[PDB]
């Protein structure tokens, strides 16, 4: 029960380790070497085994360096000599790296399990409820700090500090978050009926009364003339085409003024629509919505692609069933009837675009959606 | 003279500072050597790899929606309008040496991070490591899991892709607009406008590389510090009590094996990044509101939220001139899930009455109701995940898509009940098996009695044997019991020579009796310590 | 010298604080309250003073909140009603916020300096050379960990682990930094003499032999026709004009194909040139460089704007002194002579562009710079 | 943190088309555009960036 | 303009003037010539996460 002022000099390594364990509350029981018997060749075999694992790790690390610096990396076009090498380039990087570090780890584990001595050290756990001396001394220190400070005695300071901190926190939090806060209902998008909020308006909202908005088909041409006017004859019974609200002013993408209007048309969340041609035989099964009975142009029905539930496109059109399925959450809308959901999370029908043909026979929108078209939100259905 | 250099450096360190006592405490700290206690280390190591790969990724990633035509090397996407985020992700994939590998190992590390967090949560929940001393640790770990989920969401949303973009559009935008009083305002604050607002990906990039990783790093520091100082709990065992830690010291064994385990986890993740393709964005065109795909799934850690979206039955309410879409249902569901997960230890202690300082873990069999509840929750989570995957499940395994959706809908209230009942009874039957072993000994081969033709299994008692054949039953002590003479002192001495050739008999005998002496010395040391604690 | 098993119960707060100080090596000397005399009105005045400071902090925090929520923020174009309010919008935010938190801090400091008791506590510093028990026990623990592990006996493991870790480290670091490393001398820029390096080539390098590269003036027009062909008559004696390498193919910025070539021209680091009209009276003071004697067109001299030292533009021009000054580091080049540096850090003359007039009189480069034009680097002057 | 919530790092060229009139239709990088947005079109953004600097 | 001029001076000129590896450091920092399209994203990473960390 003494700190060993001078006995440490002659205390051996084992005695010093035991002393450290004792001081820390740790008693090492059965710390025994793995190879008490000397000169055996099983020891040499295990030595060679861990050495082989570490050397495999090193060889694989060298392989990683050699393949990384010297290998046919770099994308190779389809069906070109060197495509196979490129394809298995990254796999080789990963294989070499992972094998190297994994083999090093295996060697380290084997060294721990075969050479580092085995111990069952048991540590005294002093968890919970620090001794009463420490508890009461901490409590006394904190209480003396609080009471000596003379707080809870200067009522004016107690209340004034609270008011000041609360007001400063209020001001700071409000100034931090007001930059982010924006009004969703600020009228910004221009429209024939004056500026309106974004959610109400899509690319199909007439900017000026009587504007012509063609159901332009989006050819995949990279950049130039991405949207081209469309005609009813182009679609045939049981066919679907994704159309966009193209204006004569939004000409081809050749100019710089254009190719931004066209990019806006393409990136409009509520812009894309699906034009579906209902078969003449199945035209008798169509059930129409209130205020949407005349929306269809003969056997052409234009429904927003944006799913009424969370707004994913509902592109999966199934003919001979007339079901517009959404891939995001597997909701079917019955196209024959007004595009009402007959399965899945959706509960509101897809907005139906009024369509017709202008002069020259090109398909144009005969108005705007009679309801907001994207996914629903609080300020809706009124 | 490396020894002299080490001695001089130690003396200089102990003169400038005085870390001798503290460092000795750290080195002598004892950690239990149970395998299940490495599950948290898996998550920690995956997190470290995530940091290291994320720094490399940020050195090459440009977050922006600024439209650009690719004009890169990847021929199948040339002249196509794309965000600079997608363009730089493609540049990492193709136009940086090893960038594809780095991003793939980063994504695989993210998946392993989520998976190992889930496995660690299961370990602690089923073993009762959240009780009185460590409910705060459980709480901060739950916050950590939530942060990991959402950071993975933002991470695979960072490179503006068709899949990730449609996932964002669904989850973030739709469910945010759905929220009744402040949904649209939250949407506009987060996106700075309508959904495709031109600040979304820069904001997510900041949140994902600086903000959320910073919070996760701070919470992991708190977690590891708490585990370090509230000494790690342990399973009941020979010398293990509520007031001691039986295991190995930090320095010689635990440090070496933890470092080696980190090396091997890094190796597994690198091998996956090499051999397995993760998120091949090049196949996925740049995000466009019109383009879609059939799959449209999130990473597995958000697959349960997506499955909740899919399965919940399209219940919408329409108050006076307003709408309450189906997204708010899932929002509230997620809120409830997180609240219950965070508040379970307090719920557990309110229900049961346990306010005792618990330092010995409980076997999941020994705690049936909690084991049953955990099994029920895991069954619900798996059902939700496979419901999110129902599209691909229906496609490959030929099941109607409607059939899978309704299987999920019915099973999210049926399968949890079935799994609860089965798990409760399974735990009680594991207890019954343990007591059978305690009262009869281990089972072995059958023998036919000499005088008559009775058959007796020839058990092996685990404790003192009565004057007659039958043994004195032992008392259950919360520790696993050996149900196979396999794992006891029976049939365990193969020729110790080599795989192909033997060794000299003298060497074999020396080694085998040395091992026998060492193992009986360990057993005797544990037995003596156990007797000393109370006796 | 005992841990006070049961004395702590009757130990008072002062005694417990002293005990904690003793345990931690801290002796609190002269911990005296600020207001020993009770009922004095100086105490009340000081109380009210700190309260006033905290209340000022709170009022200023509320002011920050109200100003942030309700103030004419938002940019106002110029000379507009509301421009004065906007100009001091942000200053008001900062004034309110800073005043609030500064007043809170002043109140806290005054409370500490006027009410919290004054103490001169002295802590025992145990710095340096932890006691020999701790030192020797740590050394024993570390040495036992090292020797017991049986390392420094398995030479094969000792060397194999080192080799493996070193190889893995080198594979990993090379594989980390190799993505970033790019050959600065990869021939990428096309040229009449085949692909050349970016540093060798600029916007003035003829892509094909005999190409016409007009010295186009960069009009400030926002986006459309940013670069316009130029004629010698446009400048007058003692005039400087910044010109760029415009090709007929690089037409106005109307098209999308254009406005990218033009953006490249504008953003070219080595592209901008300064065309100087040397006064005919001073034309006789001109000295000319080797191989640059015919570069000037009459009294027109085209020198690169990029300073020869660190590459900032040398845009400043002093006529009647003929000194091209660089703002970054105050280096002057004598335009009269070949643009050799006659002051400042620059040591190499600015590269001189050959110039002439094509048909119609438009100014066109008569070739390319006979030297690399940007700032110097290792691979130069050969 | 507040600045990162609003800053967009990129050289991707863009015409401003913002609120600051003296720089309208001028080619600029997205970094400059979003710094201008912080200064002008975000409430307290000018103050936040100024106190940051 | 001001800060980009400062970058052009220091980061580009000083880096590219260094004898043995100057141009190699310049190209590896800027992803190519001075106005390389990754400079500001790289500095953003360095400035919000790496160096502040
Ligand atoms: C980030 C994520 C990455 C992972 C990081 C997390 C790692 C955590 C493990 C903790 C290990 C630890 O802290 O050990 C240190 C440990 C400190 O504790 P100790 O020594 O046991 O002291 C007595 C107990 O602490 C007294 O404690 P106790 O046992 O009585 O219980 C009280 C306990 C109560 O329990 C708690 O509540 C602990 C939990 C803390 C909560 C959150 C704090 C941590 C937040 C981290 C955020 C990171 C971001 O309170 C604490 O001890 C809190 C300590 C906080 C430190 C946390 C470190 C992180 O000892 C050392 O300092 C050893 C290292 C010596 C360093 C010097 C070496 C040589 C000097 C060279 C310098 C330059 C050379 C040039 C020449
Ligand atoms: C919400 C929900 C769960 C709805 C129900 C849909 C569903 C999961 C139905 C079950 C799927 C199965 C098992 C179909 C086979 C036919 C069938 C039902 C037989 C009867 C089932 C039964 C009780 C059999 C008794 C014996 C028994 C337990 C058999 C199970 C057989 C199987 C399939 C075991 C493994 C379970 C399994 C992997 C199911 C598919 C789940 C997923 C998400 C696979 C993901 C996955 C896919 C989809 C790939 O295409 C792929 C391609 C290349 C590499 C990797 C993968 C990959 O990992
Ligand atoms: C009954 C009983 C006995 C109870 C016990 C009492 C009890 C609770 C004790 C514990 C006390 C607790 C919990 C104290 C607080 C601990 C705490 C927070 C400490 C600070 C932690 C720290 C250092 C930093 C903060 C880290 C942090 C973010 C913590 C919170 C983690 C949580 C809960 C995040 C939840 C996020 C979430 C979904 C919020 C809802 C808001 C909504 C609906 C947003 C919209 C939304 C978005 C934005 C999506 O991205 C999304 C993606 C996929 C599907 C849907 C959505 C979606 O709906
Ligand atoms: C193409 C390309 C760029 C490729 C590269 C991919 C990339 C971008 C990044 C990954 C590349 C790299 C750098 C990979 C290697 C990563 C790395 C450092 C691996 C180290 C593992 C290794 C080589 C081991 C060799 C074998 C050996 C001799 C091991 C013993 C000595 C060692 C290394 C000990 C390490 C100990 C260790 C893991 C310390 C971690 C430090 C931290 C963060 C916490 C410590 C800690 C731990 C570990 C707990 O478990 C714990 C449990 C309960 C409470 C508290 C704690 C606690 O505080
Ligand atoms: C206790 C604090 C009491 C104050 C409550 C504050 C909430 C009431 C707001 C009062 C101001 C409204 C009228 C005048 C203003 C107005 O009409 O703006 C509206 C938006 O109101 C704003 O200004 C910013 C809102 C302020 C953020 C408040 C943060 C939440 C608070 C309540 C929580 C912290 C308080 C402390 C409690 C918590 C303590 C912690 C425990 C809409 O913006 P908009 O028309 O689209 O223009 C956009 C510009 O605002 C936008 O800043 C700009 O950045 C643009 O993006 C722009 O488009
Ligand atoms: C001990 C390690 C021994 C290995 C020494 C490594 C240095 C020699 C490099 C050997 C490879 C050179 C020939 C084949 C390859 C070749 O021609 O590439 C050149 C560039 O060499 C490369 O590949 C990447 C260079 C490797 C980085 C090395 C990092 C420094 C090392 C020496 C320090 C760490 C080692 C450990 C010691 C420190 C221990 C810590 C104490 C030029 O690229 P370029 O033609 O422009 O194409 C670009 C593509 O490279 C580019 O990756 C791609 O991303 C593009 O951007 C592309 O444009
Ligand atoms: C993050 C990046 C980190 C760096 C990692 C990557 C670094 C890789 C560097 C090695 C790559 C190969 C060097 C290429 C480039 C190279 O370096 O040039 C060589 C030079 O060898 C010599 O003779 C020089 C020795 C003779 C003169 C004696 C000088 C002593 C000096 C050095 C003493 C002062 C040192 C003071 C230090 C101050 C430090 C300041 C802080 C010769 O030219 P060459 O190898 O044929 O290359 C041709 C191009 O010259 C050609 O313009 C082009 O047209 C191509 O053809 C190209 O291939
Ligand atoms: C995927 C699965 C879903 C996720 C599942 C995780 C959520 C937590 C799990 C289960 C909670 C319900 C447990 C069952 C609660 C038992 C009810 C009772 O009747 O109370 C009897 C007790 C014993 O009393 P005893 O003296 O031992 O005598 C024996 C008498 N026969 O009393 C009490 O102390 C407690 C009284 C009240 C406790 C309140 C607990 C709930 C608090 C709200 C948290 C949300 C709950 C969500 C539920 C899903
Ligand atoms: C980033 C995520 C996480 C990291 C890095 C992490 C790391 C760790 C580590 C290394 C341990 C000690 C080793 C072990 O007990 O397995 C531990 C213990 C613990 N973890 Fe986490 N874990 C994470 C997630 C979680 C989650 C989701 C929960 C819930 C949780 C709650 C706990 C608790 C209660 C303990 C104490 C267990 C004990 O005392 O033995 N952790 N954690
Ligand atoms: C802490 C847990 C983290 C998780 C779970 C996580 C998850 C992910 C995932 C799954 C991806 C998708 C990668 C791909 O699609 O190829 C990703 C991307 C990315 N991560 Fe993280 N990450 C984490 C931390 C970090 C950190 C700390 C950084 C920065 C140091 C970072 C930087 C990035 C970057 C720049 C990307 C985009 C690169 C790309 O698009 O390929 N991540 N993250
Ligand atoms: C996410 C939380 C979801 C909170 C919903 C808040 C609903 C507020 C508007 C309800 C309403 O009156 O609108 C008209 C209604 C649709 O039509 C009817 O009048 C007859 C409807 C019969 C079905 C009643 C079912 C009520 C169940 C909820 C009370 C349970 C919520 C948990
Ligand atoms: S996103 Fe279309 S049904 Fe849910
Ligand atoms: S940049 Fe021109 S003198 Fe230095």
């Amino acid at each position: 029960g003494q700190p060993t002022d001078a006995e440490l000099a002659e205390m051996s390594r084992e005695e010093l380790v035991k002393l450290g364990g004792k001081i820390d509350g740790v008693e090492t029981i059965f710390k025994e070497p793995r190879w008490p018997v000397p000169g055996t060749k099983a020891e040499k075999r295990t030595e060679r085994l861990v050495a082989y694992w570490l050397m495999l790790g090193g060889l694989s690390g060298l392989a990683l360096l050699l393949v990384f610096l010297f290998w046919p990396w770099e994308y190779q076009p389809f069906g070109s000599e060197g495509e196979f090498l490129y394809s298995l380039a990254t796999p080789l990087y990963g294989l070499t790296f992972g094998l190297s570090i994994l083999s090093i780890g295996i060697g380290a584990v084997l060294f721990q399990k075969k050479f580092i001595p085995e111990e069952i050290s048991v540590q005294d756990r002093h968890d919970g409820r620090s001794p009463e001396v420490h508890r009461k001394t901490v409590a006394a220190n904190l209480t003396d700090a609080l009471e000596g400070s003379t707080l809870k005695r200067r009522k004016v300071i107690g209340l004034s500090l609270g008011i000041g901190l609360g007001a400063f926190g209020a001001g700071t939090l409000v100034a931090f978050i007001g930059g982010l806060i924006k009004n969703p209902w600020k009228p910004v998008v221009p429209t024939a009926e004056g500026k309106k909020a974004v959610l109400w308006t899509s690319g199909w909202t007439p900017r000026f009364k009587g504007e012509t908005i063609y159901l332009a088909r989006a050819t995949g041409r990279p950049g130039e003339s991405p949207f081209v006017k469309m005609r009813p004859e182009d679609i045939d019974a049981g066919g679907m085409e994704t159309v966009f609200p193209w204006r004569e002013s939004d000409g081809d993408g050749t100019t710089v003024e254009s190719e931004h209007k066209l990019t806006e048309i393409a990136m409009g969340v509520r812009n894309p629509v699906m034009l579906i041609r209902i078969k003449p035989a199945d035209m008798h099964r169509v059930i129409k919505r209130k205020g949407q009975e005349s929306f269809n142009f003969g056997e052409l029905f234009a429904y927003t692609k944006v799913c009424s539930h969370l707004g994913c496109p509902s592109s999966l059109y199934e003919q001979q069933t007339y079901r517009i399925l959404c891939p995001c959450h597997q909701s079917q809308f019955d196209a024959l009837e007004f595009a009402k959901p007959i399965f899945g999370p959706a509960a509101r029908a897809l907005a139906q675009l009024p369509i017709t043909i202008d002069e020259d026979g090109y398909l144009v929108a005969n108005g705007d959606f009679v309801e907001p078209v994207g996914p629903a939100f609080w300020e809706r259905k009124s | 003279d490396f020894a002299k250099l080490a001695a001089a450096q130690g003396d200089a360190i102990d003169s400038r500072y005085h870390p001798s006592a503290a460092v000795r405490r750290q080195l002598n700290k004892v950690f239990p050597t149970h395998w299940s206690f490495l599950l948290g280390e898996i998550a920690l190591y995956s997190f470290i790899i995530l940091l290291l790969t994320g720094v490399w990724l940020t050195l090459f990633f440009d977050p922006s929606m600024a439209h650009v035509t690719y004009d890169g090397v990847y021929q199948p996407l040339r002249g196509v309008q794309m965000s600079r985020a997608y363009e730089t992700a493609l540049d990492i994939s193709f136009e940086v040496r090893g960038g594809l590998f780095v991003r793939q190992v980063h994504h695989w590390a993210a998946l392993m991070f989520a998976a190992s967090i889930m496995v660690h949560l299961a370990r602690i929940f089923f073993t009762g490591a959240f009780r009185r001393p460590r409910e705060a640790n459980w709480v901060i770990g739950s916050l950590l899991l939530i942060l990991a989920m959402f950071e993975g969401f933002f991470g695979y949303s960072l490179p503006d892709d068709l899949l990730s973009g449609t996932g964002i559009r669904a989850a973030l935008s739709g469910i945010t607009m759905g929220i009744p009083v402040i949904g649209t305002w939250m949407h506009w604050a987060l996106f700075g406008g309508d959904f495709p607002g031109e600040i979304l990906i820069p904001r997510l990039y900041a949140l994902h590389i600086l903000l959320i990783p910073g919070i996760i790093l701070a919470l992991i520091g708190a977690h590891l510090a708490l585990v370090w100082f509230q000494k790690h709990t342990q399973f009941p065992g020979p010398g293990r009590t509520e007031t001691n830690v039986v295991g190995v010291r930090v320095m010689p064994v635990f440090a070496v094996k933890s470092g080696a385990f980190f090396a091997m986890i890094t190796g597994v993740l690198g091998l996956m990044g090499g051999l397995l393709t993760i998120n091949p964005i090049w196949n996925l065109g740049p995000y466009k509101p019109s383009q879609v795909s059939a799959g449209s799934q999130p990473d597995f850690y958000m697959m349960w939220t997506d499955g909740l979206i899919r399965l919940w039955p399209a219940w919408e309410f329409y108050p006076f001139g307003h709408t309450i879409p189906q997204g708010v249902w899932v929002a509230v569901g997620m809120g409830l899930v997180f609240a219950l997960l965070i508040a379970y230890p307090f719920i557990e202690k309110k229900v049961t009455g346990d306010d005792a300082h618990h330092n010995l873990l409980q076997r999941p069999r020994d705690v049936p109701v909690r084991t049953a509840i955990g099994s029920m929750a895991i069954a619900l989570y798996l059902l939700l995940t496979f419901a999110c995957m129902n599209d691909i499940i229906a496609l490959k395994f030929h099941i109607s898509l409607n059939a899978t959706t309704w299987i999920g809908r019915i099973g999210m209230v049926v399968l949890p009940a079935i799994v609860y009942f089965v798990a409760y009874r399974w735990a009680i039957s594991l207890q019954r098996s343990d007591r059978e072993v305690l009262e009869h000994g281990v089972e072995t081969g059958i023998i036919k009695r000499l005088p008559h033709g009775a058959y007796v299994e020839l058990h092996q008692p685990l404790g003192p044997v009565d004057e007659h054949g039958h043994p004195i039953p032992l008392e259950y002590a919360g520790a696993p019991l050996p149900k196979r003479m396999n794992k006891l002192g029976s049939g365990g001495a193969p020729g110790t020579g080599s795989f192909l050739f033997p060794d000299p008999a003298v060497e074999h005998e020396a080694l085998t009796e040395a091992a026998h002496a060492s193992e009986h010395k360990s057993l005797t040391a544990l037995k003596e310590h156990q007797d000393r604690i109370h006796g």
